[PDB]
C-alpha cells in the first residue's frame, strides 16, 4: 500500500501545476497514505502470530513480535510528523509557506518509511547492505530538500560523507562475515556463531554506531542537527534512531549467544563515554537545537545499556523507552515550531541572524512564554519534566526500567555514571525552564505589541479569533496529557510489553 | 502474586553455543537452477526427511 | 564458460604467473588390489562422434554406474571403482567396433568434426552415412530421448541452420552412396 | 605525530585544516609524558595486584 | 463496562478544554468540540480496552508455561 | 617479477602528492586499472568487464565532467621514501601463514553437461530466487532519479 | 490464541479474490470512498488555505479515489487471506475449498493446477510469495503462480466430514493425479 | 473544440489523436512497448491453435533411471 | 530455504554437501543440543579453506627439514611453464622435448 501510493504520488506531482495549496493538498494524500498503511498492516499481523518469527521473501526478511512493535510505532511517529507539513502549524503565511515550496518533500519522506520499516526486518547481509543504504539515502535528500538553503546543502554534504564512510564500515563486516563462512542469509550464520570472529559482528555495530550519533562520532550529529530547518531536524534526528536501534537490538540478542565479554567492554567504553560527553556537552551552549542534539545523545546512551544488557527485562525497557521517547520528541520539536509567532520584532546590538529555517534558534528565544501563553508552556514544562526523569512522568519510567535491565546484568558502573549523567543534564534542562518562567513577575504588566504575531491581520473584530491553528493544538495538548498522566494506565501499558517477544517462548 | 508473575517472566534462561533459535524450517538444496545433481554430495535425502524442530508458541 | 578455476588449464599463462600454478605429477600407479582397466584412447572429436552409440549399447552400465553414485552417499570414487570399470571396457568395446567395421565410415564423420568446430550441425551429410552403416552391421541407433521419433534433429531433411562450408569427402562420399545404396 | 606533520606541509594556509590538525597535535612533553605515564600506570597497577594478591 | 468508556471519554474532554488554552479561547467556544474530542477518545478508550483484555488472555496461557519451566528448574 | 607490485609504489608514490583535483581524478583511474588488470588475471574476468563497463565508462567520466564544474584553482623527498618503504615492508594481509604458503588444488568432474557462464546463473538466481534483492534496486534506482532533480534543479 | 483450521499457508490470488465474503467487498468500497471522505473531511477539520472551508478541486479528488481504491483492495485482501491461513473465521470457505479440492482430484487433475513453471521455479515462486501478505501494507507481492507448496497434506481431502458424502466424489490414489509430485517422478528420479 | 487540448475522462479518442500529431516521440514508444506484454498475454491463443511448447531442456544432470540398481547386471568383468 | 554455495553452472558446488549436512543436523527435531553437530560444523569450513589440512603439509615439510630429506624425492614433479608440458615428460613413446602449443585452440 505504501509502494503503490508512492508511485501514484510520484506521477501526479510531476504532472499538476507549482503552486502552494496544490503542494499542501498532495502533503495531505501521504497522511492518508500513512494511515491507510497502518490499517492494513494492523489488520495482517498480530502479536500472537508472529511471536515466532515468520520468515518472509525466501528468507531475506524475518519478522516477529519485537520488529512488529517498532514498524507500527514508526507509522504512528510518522502520521504526527506529516501533520506538520501537512496543516498549519502556525498559520502566518511567511513562516508556514516553507512547508509547501517543495513538491518532493512528501514524496522522499515515503521513501524513508519503506526504507525505516525494512531494516528491523532483515535476516540476509545482502539485503541489510541494501536496505541501510535505501534508508541513507532518503535522508541525504531529505536534509538537502531546501536546495536554496546554504546551511541545508552544507549539512546534508557533511551528513551524505559521514554516512557513506558509515555505510562502508557496515559493508565490509558483512564481506569480512561472508569471507570466514561463505554464507548470507544470518540464520546461516547463526549455525557457526561459535565458529567465527565474533569482533567482524562489532566492526558492524561500529557503523551503525555512526548513524546514530554515539561518541566518538557524535560530532557531525550535534553539527547537523543545528544547521536543518527545524522541520527537517524534527524528522532526521529521531527517525533513524527507531529503526537503528531496533536493528542493533537484534543483532546484540545474536550476539550474546557465545556472551563475549570482550564485545561488551568495548560498547561499554562507548556507552560511558556517551554519557559523560551528552552530559557536560551541553551545559554550555547557546542554540536550543544543539541543545536537543545533546539531549538526544544522552537518552540514546540509556538506550543502549538496555540494548547491551539485553535480558527479558531489556525487552520491556527498550520497547517503553522508545515509545516514550518518540512522543517527548514531537512534543517539544511541534512546540518549538508554534511559539515562534511571539518572537519580538526590532522597529541594535548583538546582530542576530534569524532565517525563516530555524526562526527559533536561541533558547533565550523562549523567554516570557509563561506571559504570552501560558498553557503552552505548561506543556513544554511537562516535556522537559520528563526527560529529566521526574516521577511520575513517562520519563520517569523508562529510566527506572532501564535501570532494573542495567542492574540486573550487573552493570553497576553504568548505571551510576547515567544517574550522575542524568543530574548534570538537569541542569541544562533547568535552563529552558528558567529562561521559559522565571523573569515572570517583572515582566507581567507589559506593553507587548510588537510580537509576530501582532502581524497577523484582525479577520472580523467581533468573532473569536484563536492564535493557533487546530490540529496541531490538538497534538501538543494529547501528548502532554499523555506523559503527565502515564500513571493512570502504567500497569496496562507494561504488562502490554511482557508479551513483546524475542525469541523467548519457554 | 504480583511478584510471582514479575518473578515468571522477567527470567532469562541462560543460552550457549548448545541452545539457542534457529529460524530455518526446512533444508536447502532440493531444487537447483540447474545441474540439480552435482557431484553427488548432498547425501540428505528429502523422501524419508526426519521431521524438523518446529518453533514453541508460548500463547498456543 | 571460460572462467579460471583451481582445477584444469586456465587462459593464459599471466593467471599461471599470478596463481604461481605448480603442474605436479603423481607417478604412484593404482594399487594391485584394484585389478586394472584399459583406458580409453579416444581424443574428443571419436567420442562426440560415437556418444549415442555408446549411449546405445553400455546404456544399463551406464545407468548403473551413475545409480552406484547416487546411493553411495558421498563415497561415490571409492565404493563404484568396480562398476566404474564396466563402464570403460563397454566403451572401449564399441570403439574397437566401429575400427574393424565402419573405420572409414567413422574416420569420415570425426574429420568433419574436428573439421566444424565439433558441432553436429555441421557434418550431417557425413553422420548419415556413419548412422545407416552402424544400424546394419552393428544394429546400434541414435536416438534421443524424450521427443516423438518423427520430430528427431538429426533426421531434419531440411534444416535451417546448415553448415557455413561444405566438408569435400563428406559430399564426395555421400554421392557415391546416392549411387551405391540409393538404387 | 610524524603522520600528522606530513599533513602540516601538504596545507598551511588553508584554515580550517590547521584547526583540526592543531587539536590532536601533541606538545613535545606530552610525547613523551604520556607514554612514561601509561608505562608507569601498568607497571604500578600489576605490581599492586600481586602485593594484595588479587 | 460503560464506566471505562466514561473515563475515557472524560478524558478526551480534558485534551479538548487543554487545547482551549493553548489556543487562548474562552472554554465554552464552540461547544460541538467537547463532543468530538470526547467520542475519539471513546473510540481509543474502546480499543484499548480490548488490547488490554486481549493481552490478560495471552499472559495467563504463556505464564502456564512458564511456571512448569520453573519446577523443572526448581528440581 | 610480479610487476603488479610496482604500479601500485608509483600510484602509492603519487597519492601522497597529489596536490589539484587532477592529480585526485586520476589516482581513481590509476586504481581501477589494476584493479580490473588483477582481475581480468587471476580471478574473474567477468567483473573485470563489468568494473570497466560500469566504474570507468558511467562513474568515473561524472567526476571529471563535474570537476571541470566546481573550479580549477590555486613536502620532501626523503620523507616519502622514508614513508613508501616503511608501508612497503610489511604486506601480510593475513596471519594464517600456512594458508599463505602452501597450496591447494580442485578435482573437476564431468557432472556438469550443462555448462553456462557465471551470468548465466547470477542472472538465474537474481531473477528467480533473489527477486527482491532485484527489485528494491530499481527502487534504489527510482529514488536517485527522484533525488537528483530535487537537489540541483533550480526552479 | 485464535486457531483454526490452515486451509492454505500460500492461497493463490485469484482463489483470495473469489473467496471475498460480501463484508470484504464493502471494506474494498469503504476504503475507496473513505479516501476522499478524508480529504474532505481534514478541509472541514482544517481549511487548507484561508480560514473558510473550500471544496478540494476535483483533480485531487479524482487520485485520492484511485489511492484508497488499491488501499481498499489491500485491506480486502489481507482479511481475506487471514481466513486460508487459519488466522480468522474459516469454516465457511473450509467447505467451499473441500468442495473444489475434492472434485479436482476426482476429474484426475492437479488440486494447484497445471504450471508452467518447472520444478525449481514452482518451488522458488513458492518462497517468495509465501507469507508475504505479512508486508502487503509496505509493498505488494501476490502468489499468482500455479505451485505445491502450499502447507497441506492431500490425504486430508480424503476423509469425510459432516455434511460431505452427500457429494458423492470419488477421490483416486494421488499416485494417479496428474501433475503432482507423487505421480511425475516415473521415468528419472530428477526430471518429472 | 477546434484546438483545445482534450481531456481524457471525456474525450479518450481525441486526447490519443493530440498525443498523436504532437507528441510522435511518446505515443510509439508506449504504442510498440505495449505491444510486448500484449503479445505475451496471446501466449495460450497459440498453445491451443498453432503447436504445443516444447519439450523442457535436459540440462539437470545425468538423467538418473528411477529404481532400484540391477542386480543381475554381468559381463565386462575383471 | 534460500540456496547457499552454488556453482559456477548452477549446481551445488564443492562444499554444499557439507553446509546441507549441517543444516539437517541443526534443524533435526531428535538433538537436545547443538553438540552432536559440531562435527559437521568443522568440515563445512575445513571444506572451503582447508586449513586444518595446510598445517598438516606444513609439519611434512618441517618434519623433513629436520630429518634431512630431500625434496626431489619425497615430493612430486612439476612444471611450472604450460609450454613445457612436452610430450617427453607426458611419457608418451616417441615424444620429443620441445614445448606444446599453447597458443590457440
Ligand atoms: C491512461 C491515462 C491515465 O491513466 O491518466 C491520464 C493522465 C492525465 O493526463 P493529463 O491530461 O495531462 O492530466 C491533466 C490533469 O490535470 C491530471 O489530473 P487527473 O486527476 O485528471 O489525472 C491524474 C491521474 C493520475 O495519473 C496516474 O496515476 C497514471 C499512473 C500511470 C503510471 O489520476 C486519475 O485520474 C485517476 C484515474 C486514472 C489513474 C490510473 C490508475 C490506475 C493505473 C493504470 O495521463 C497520464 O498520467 C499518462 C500516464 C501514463 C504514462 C504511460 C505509462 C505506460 C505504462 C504501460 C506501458 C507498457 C505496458
Ligand atoms: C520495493 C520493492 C518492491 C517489490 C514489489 C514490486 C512489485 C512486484 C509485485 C508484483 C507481483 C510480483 C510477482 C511477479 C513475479 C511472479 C511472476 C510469475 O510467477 O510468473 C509465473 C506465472 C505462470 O505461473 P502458472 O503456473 O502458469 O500460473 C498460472 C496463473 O498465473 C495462475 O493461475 P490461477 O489458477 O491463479 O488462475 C488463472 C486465471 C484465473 O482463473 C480463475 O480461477 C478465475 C478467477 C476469477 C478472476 C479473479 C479476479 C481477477 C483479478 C481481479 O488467471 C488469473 O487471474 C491468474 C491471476 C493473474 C491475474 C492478475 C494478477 C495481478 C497480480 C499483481 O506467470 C503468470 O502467468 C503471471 C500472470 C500475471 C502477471 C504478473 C502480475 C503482475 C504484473
Ligand atoms: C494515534 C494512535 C493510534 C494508536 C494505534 C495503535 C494500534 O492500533 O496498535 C496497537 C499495538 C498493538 O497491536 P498488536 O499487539 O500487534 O495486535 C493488535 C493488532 N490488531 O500496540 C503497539 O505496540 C504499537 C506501539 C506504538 C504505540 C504508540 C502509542 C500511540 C500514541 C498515541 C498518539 C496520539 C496523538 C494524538 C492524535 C491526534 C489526532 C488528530
Ligand atoms: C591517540 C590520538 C589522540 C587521542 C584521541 C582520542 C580519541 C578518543 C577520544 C574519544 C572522544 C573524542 C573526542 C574528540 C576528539 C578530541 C581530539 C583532541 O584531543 O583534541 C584536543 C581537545 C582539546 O584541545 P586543546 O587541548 O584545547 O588544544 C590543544 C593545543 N595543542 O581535547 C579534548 O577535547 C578531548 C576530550 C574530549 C572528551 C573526552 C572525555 C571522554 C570521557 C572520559 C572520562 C569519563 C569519566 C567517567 C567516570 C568513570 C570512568 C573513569
Ligand atoms: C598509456 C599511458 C597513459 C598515462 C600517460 C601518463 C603517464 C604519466 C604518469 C601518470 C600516471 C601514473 C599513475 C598515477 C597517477 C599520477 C598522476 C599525477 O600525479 O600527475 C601526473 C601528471 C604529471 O604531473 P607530475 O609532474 O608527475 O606531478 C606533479 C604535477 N603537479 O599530471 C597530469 O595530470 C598530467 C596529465 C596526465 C593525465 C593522466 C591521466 C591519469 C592516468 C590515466 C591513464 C593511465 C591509467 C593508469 C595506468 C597506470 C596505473 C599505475
Ligand atoms: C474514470 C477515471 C477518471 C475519473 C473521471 C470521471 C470523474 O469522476 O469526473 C471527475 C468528477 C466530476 O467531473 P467534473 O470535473 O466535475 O466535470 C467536468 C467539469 N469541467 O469530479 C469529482 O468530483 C471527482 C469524483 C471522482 C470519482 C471517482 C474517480 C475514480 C477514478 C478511477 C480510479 C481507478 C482508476
Ligand atoms: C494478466 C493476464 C492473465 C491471463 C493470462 O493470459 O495468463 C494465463 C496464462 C495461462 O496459460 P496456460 O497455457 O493455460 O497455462 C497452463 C498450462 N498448463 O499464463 C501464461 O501462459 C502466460 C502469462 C503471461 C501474461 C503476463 C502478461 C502481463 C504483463 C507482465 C508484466
Ligand atoms: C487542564 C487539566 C490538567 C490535568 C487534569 C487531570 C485530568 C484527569 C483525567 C481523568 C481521566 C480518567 O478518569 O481516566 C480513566 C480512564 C479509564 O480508566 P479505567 O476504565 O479504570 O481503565 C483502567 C485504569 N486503571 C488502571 C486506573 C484502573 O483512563 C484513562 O483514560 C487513562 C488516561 C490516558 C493515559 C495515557 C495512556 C494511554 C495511551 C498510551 C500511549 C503511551
Ligand atoms: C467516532 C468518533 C469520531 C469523532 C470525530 C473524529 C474526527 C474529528 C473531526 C470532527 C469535525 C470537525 O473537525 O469539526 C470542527 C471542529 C472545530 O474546529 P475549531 O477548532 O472550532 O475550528 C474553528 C471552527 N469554525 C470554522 C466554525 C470557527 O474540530 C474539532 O473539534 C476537532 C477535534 C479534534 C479531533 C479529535 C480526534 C481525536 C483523536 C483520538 C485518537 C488518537
Ligand atoms: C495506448 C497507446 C497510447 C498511449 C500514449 C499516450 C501518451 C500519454 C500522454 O501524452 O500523456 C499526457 C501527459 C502530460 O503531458 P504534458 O506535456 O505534461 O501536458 C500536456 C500538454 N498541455 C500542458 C498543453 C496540456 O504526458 C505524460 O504522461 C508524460 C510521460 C509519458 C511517458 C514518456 C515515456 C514513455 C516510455 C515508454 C516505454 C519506454
Amino acid at each position: 500500500m505504501l509502494f503503490t501510493s508512492l508511485l501514484l504520488i510520484i506521477v501526479y506531482g510531476s504532472l499538476v501545476n507549482k503552486s502552494h495549496l496544490l503542494t499542501k493538498l498532495i502533503n495531505r494524500l501521504g497522511l492518508i497514505i500513512i494511515i491507510y498503511t497502518l490499517l492494513i498492516h494492523l489488520n495482517i499481523n498480530t502479536l500472537e502470530n508472529l511471536s515466532i518469527g515468520i520468515n518472509m521473501f525466501n528468507n531475506l526478511l524475518l519478522i516477529n513480535s519485537f520488529n512488529n512493535t517498532i514498524i507500527e510505532l514508526i507509522l504512528i511517529i510518522c502520521i504526527l510528523y506529516v501533520l506538520l507539513i501537512s496543516f498549519n502549524i502556525t498559520g502566518l503565511s511567511i513562516i508556514d509557506n516553507l512547508n509547501y515550496s517543495k513538491r518532493t518533500f512528501i514524496v522522499i519522506v515515503l521513501f524513508n518509511i519503506i526504507g525505516l520499516t525494512l531494516l528491523p526486518l532483515v535476516n540476509d547481509i545482502m539485503i541489510l547492505f541494501i536496505i541501510i543504504e535505501l534508508q541513507s539515502y532518503s535522508l541525504y535528500l531529505l536534509t538537502a530538500i531546501f536546495n536554496e538553503s546554504h546551511n541545508s546543502t552544507k549539512s546534508a554534504l557533511y551528513y551524505f560523507i559521514v554516512g557513506s564512510i558509515a555505510s562502508f564500515i557496515i559493508l565490509d563486516a558483512t564481506v569480512s562475515i561472508y569471507d570466514d563462512l561463505g554464507l548470507t542469509n544470518i540464520q546461516y550464520i547463526l549455525m557457526y556463531i561459535d565458529k567465527l570472529e565474533i569482533f567482524d559482528l562489532l566492526c558492524l555495530l561500529f557503523g551503525l554506531f555512526i548513524k546514530i550519533g554515539l561518541a566518538p562520532f557524535y560530532s557531525y550529529s550535534i553539527t547537523i542537527y543545528s544547521l536543518s530547518p527545524t522541520i527537517i531536524t524534527n524528522y532526521i534526528s529521531l527517525m533513524p534512531k527507531l529503526s537503528i536501534l531496533t536493528l542493533i537490538y537484534i543483532i546484540m540478542h545474536y550476539i550474546n549467544i557465545v556472551n563475549n565479554t570482550d564485545l561488551n567492554y568495548v560498547i561499554s567504553f562507548l556507552i560511558l563515554i556517551s554519557m559523560f560527553i551528552g552530559s557536560f556537552g551541553g551545559l554550555n551552549v547557546i542554540r536550543i537545537k544543539t541543545l536537543l542534539a545533546y539531549s538526544s545523545l544522552l537518552n540514546v546512551s540509556y538506550m543502549l545499556l538496555a540494548i547491551l544488557s539485553n535480558s527479558n527485562e531489556s525487552i520491556i525497557a527498550y520497547i517503553y523507552y522508545i515509545i516514550q521517547y518518540s512522543l517527548t520528541h514531537i512534543n517539544i520539536f511541534s512546540i518549538i515550531l508554534v511559539i515562534s509567532i511571539y518572537l519580538p520584532i526590532m522597529n541594535n546590538m548583538l546582530n542576530v541572524m534569524i532565517t525563516k529555517y530555524s526562526p527559533i534558534e536561541y533558547i533565550n528565544q523562549l523567554k516570557n512564554l509563561f506571559i504570552n501563553n501560558i498553557f503552552i508552556a505548561i506543556a513544554l514544562c511537562i516535556s522537559i519534566f520528563s526527560l529529566i526523569g521526574i516521577p511520575p512522568l513517562t520519563g520517569f519510567y523508562g529510566k527506572y526500567l532501564v535501570l532494573i535491565s542495567g542492574l540486573n546484568n550487573g552493570y553497576v558502573l553504568l548505571s551510576i555514571v547515567l544517574i550522575i549523567a542524568s543530574s548534570i543534564s538537569t541542569v541544562y534542562y533547568a535552563t529552558i525552564l528558567k529562561v521559559l518562567s522565571f523573569d515572570t513577575l517583572s515582566f507581567k504588566d507589559i506593553i507587548s505589541n510588537n510580537l509576530i504575531i501582532n502581524t497577523s491581520p484582525e479577520n472580523n473584530n467581533n468573532e473569536i479569533k484563536p492564535e493557533i491553528s487546530n490540529v496541531i493544538s490538538y497534538v501538543i495538548s494529547s501528548l502532554t496529557l499523555i506523559i503527565l498522566l502515564i500513571i493512570i494506565q502504567y500497569e496496562n501499558i507494561v504488562k502490554g510489553a511482557y508479551l513483546v517477544l524475542l525469541y523467548n517462548w519457554v | 502474586s504480583t511478584a510471582d508473575l514479575y518473578g515468571l517472566i522477567s527470567f532469562t534462561p541462560k543460552r550457549d553455543i548448545h541452545h539457542y533459535v534457529i529460524r530455518v524450517d526446512e533444508v536447502p538444496g532440493k531444487h537447483f537452477p540447474t545441474n540439480t545433481t552435482g557431484n553427488f554430495g548432498n547425501t540428505v535425502d528429502f523422501e524419508n526427511l526426519e521431521p524438523r524442530r518446529k518453533p514453541i508458541n508460548p500463547y498456543l | 564458460s571460460s572462467t579460471h578455476t583451481n582445477d584444469s588449464l586456465n587462459s593464459s599463462n599471466y593467471v599461471d604467473k599470478l596463481k604461481d600454478t605448480h603442474f605436479v605429477f603423481e607417478n604412484d600407479k593404482l594399487p594391485s588390489e584394484i585389478p586394472d582397466v584399459e583406458e580409453v584412447g579416444a581424443t574428443t572429436a571419436p567420442l562426440l562422434s560415437a556418444a549415442y552409440f555408446i549411449g546405445a549399447k553400455c546404456q544399463d552400465y551406464n545407468d548403473d554406474f551413475m545409480l552406484c553414485q547416487k546411493e553411495a552417499k558421498g563415497n561415490g570414487p571409492i565404493d563404484c571403482l568396480k562398476e566404474g570399470r564396466r563402464v570403460t571396457r563397454c566403451a572401449s568395446g564399441v570403439l574397437k567396433d566401429l575400427n574393424t567395421h565402419c573405420s572409414d565410415e567413422f574416420r569420415l564423420h570425426w574429420q568433419c568434426l574436428s573439421f566444424s568446430n565439433l558441432e553436429y550441425k555441421n557434418c550431417r551429410k557425413a553422420e548419415s552415412l556413419l548412422n545407416k552403416c552402424v544400424f546394419e552391421k552393428m544394429n546400434l541407433v541414435k536416438k534421443i530421448p524424450g521427443i516423438p521419433e518423427d520430430r528427431q534433429i538429426h533426421l531434419k531433411q531440411n534444416p535451417v541452420l546448415k553448415p557455413v562450408a561444405l566438408h569435400q569427402d563428406s559430399e564426395v562420399a555421400f554421392k557415391k552412396a546416392q549411387n551405391e545404396n540409393s538404387i | 605525530h610524524f603522520r600528522r606533520l606530513m599533513q602540516y606541509k601538504k596545507g598551511s594556509a588553508r584554515p580550517g585544516l590547521a584547526k583540526y590538525l592543531n587539536l590532536f597535535s601533541l606538545s613535545k612533553s606530552q610525547l613523551i609524558g604520556f607514554p612514561v605515564a601509561l608505562g608507569a600506570f601498568s607497571f604500578l597497577s600489576h605490581s599492586f595486584a600481586n602485593l594484595q594478591e588479587g | 463496562m460503560i464506566a471505562s468508556l466514561a473515563g475515557w471519554g472524560l478524558f478526551g474532554v480534558t485534551v479538548r478544554a487543554y487545547q482551549q488554552g493553548i489556543r487562548k479561547v474562552p472554554f465554552s467556544y464552540y461547544p460541538l468540540g467537547y463532543v468530538y474530542s470526547a467520542l475519539g477518545w471513546v473510540a481509543f478508550g474502546y480499543g484499548f480496552n480490548l488490547w488490554t483484555e486481549r493481552n490478560d488472555k495471552l499472559l495467563e496461557k504463556r505464564v502456564e508455561k512458564l511456571k512448569e519451566s520453573r519446577n523443572l528448574r526448581l528440581s | 617479477m610480479n610487476l603488479e607490485i610496482l604500479d601500485l609504489s608509483i600510484l602509492g608514490f603519487y597519492s601522497l602528492i597529489s596536490s589539484n583535483s587532477f592529480e585526485s581524478i586520476a589516482i581513481l583511474v590509476a586504481t581501477i586499472m589494476p584493479v580490473i588488470t588483477e582481475l581480468w588475471y587471476n580471478y574473474s574476468q567477468l567483473f573485470a568487464l563489468l568494473y570497466t563497463l560500469i566504474y570507468v565508462g558511467a562513474v568515473v567520466i561524472l567526476f571529471v565532467f563535474i570537476l571541470s564544474v566546481i573550479n580549477e584553482k590555486e613536502s620532501g623527498l626523503f620523507i616519502l621514501i622514508l614513508v613508501l618503504l616503511l608501508d612497503d615492508l610489511d604486506d601480510n594481509e593475513s596471519n594464517d601463514n600456512d594458508y599463505n604458503n602452501v597450496y591447494i588444488t580442485d578435482y573437476a568432474d564431468w557432472f556438469n553437461n550443462y555448462n553456462e557462464s557465471d551470468l548465466s546463473v547470477i542472472g538465474n538466481l537474481l531473477f528467480t530466487e533473489y527477486a527482491l534483492l532485484l527489485l528494491i534496486i530499481s527502487f534504489i534506482l527510482l529514488m536517485s532519479i527522484i533525488g537528483l532533480i530535487l537537489i540541483v534543479k533550480k526552479d | 490464541m485464535e486457531t483454526y483450521e490452515l486451509i492454505d499457508s500460500d492461497p493463490k490470488f485469484s482463489r483470495v479474490v473469489r473467496y471475498f465474503r460480501p463484508s470484504d467487498y464493502l471494506t474494498w468500497a469503504l476504503g475507496t470512498i473513505g479516501a476522499p471522505g478524508l480529504m474532505v473531511l481534514f478541509e472541514k477539520i482544517e481549511p487548507a488555505k484561508g480560514n473558510t472551508f473550500k471544496m478540494p478541486p476535483p483533480s485531487i479528488m479524482r487520485i485520492a479515489t484511485t489511492i484508497g481504491f488499491f488501499g481498499g483492495f489491500y485491506y480486502a485482501y489481507t482479511s481475506s487471506t487471514k481466513r486460508f491461513w487459519g488466522y480468522s473465521e474459516n469454516a465457511k470457505e473450509v467447505a467451499k475449498d473441500r468442495y473444489e479440492v475434492k472434485k479436482a482430484l476426482s476429474e484426475k487433475k492437479s488440486p494447484y493446477g497445471s504450471s508452467l513453471l518447472n520444478p525449481y521455479q514452482q518451488d522458488m515462486s513458492a518462497r517468495n510469495s509465501t507469507n508475504s501478505q505479512l508486508l502487503l501494507a509496505i509493498f505488494p507481492w501476490f502468489n499468482v503462480a500455479n505451485h505445491q507448496s502450499h502447507g497441506i497434506d492431500l490425504r486430508k481431502y480424503y476423509e469425510v466430514r459432516d455434511g460431505e458424502e452427500n457429494w458423492n466424489f470419488t477421490l483416486p490414489p494421488l499416485d494417479q493425479v496428474k501433475d503432482l509430485d507423487v505421480a511425475q517422478y516415473k521415468e528419472y528420479s530428477n526430471y518429472p | 473544440a477546434i484546438g483545445d487540448y482534450p481531456v481524457y475522462y471525456k474525450q479518450p479518442i481525441r486526447w490519443l489523436s493530440y498525443h498523436a500529431h504532437t507528441r510522435p516521440h511518446v505515443f510509439y514508444a508506449i504504442a510498440v512497448a505495449a505491444l510486448g506484454p500484449v503479445f505475451m498475454m496471446a501466449t495460450p491463443l497459440r498453445r491451443k491453435f498453432l503447436y504445443d511448447d516444447h519439450e523442457p531442456l535436459p540440462a539437470n544432470g545425468y538423467p538418473l533411471p528411477n529404481r532400484s540398481r540391477d542386480k543381475t547386471l554381468t559381463g565386462y568383468d575383471d | 530455504a534460500p540456496l547457499q554455495q552454488v556453482g559456477r553452472h548452477g549446481g551445488p558446488n564443492k562444499c554444499f554437501g557439507e553446509f546441507q549436512r549441517v543444516v539437517e543436523c541443526m534443524t533435526n527435531a531428535k538433538h537436545d543440543s547443538y553438540e552432536p553437530c559440531n562435527n559437521l560444523k568443522n568440515d563445512y569450513l575445513e571444506c572451503r579453506k582447508h586449513k586444518v589440512e595446510r598445517y598438516k603439509a606444513f609439519l611434512m615439510q618441517k618434519h623433513a627439514e629436520e630429518l634431512g630429506k630431500d625434496p626431489e624425492e619425497i615430493g612430486a614433479p612439476f612444471v611450472r611453464k604450460r609450454r613445457f608440458l612436452t610430450s617427453k615428460t607426458l611419457g608418451l613413446v616417441d615424444g620429443d622435448d620441445y614445448e606444446i602449443g599453447v597458443e590457440k585452440i
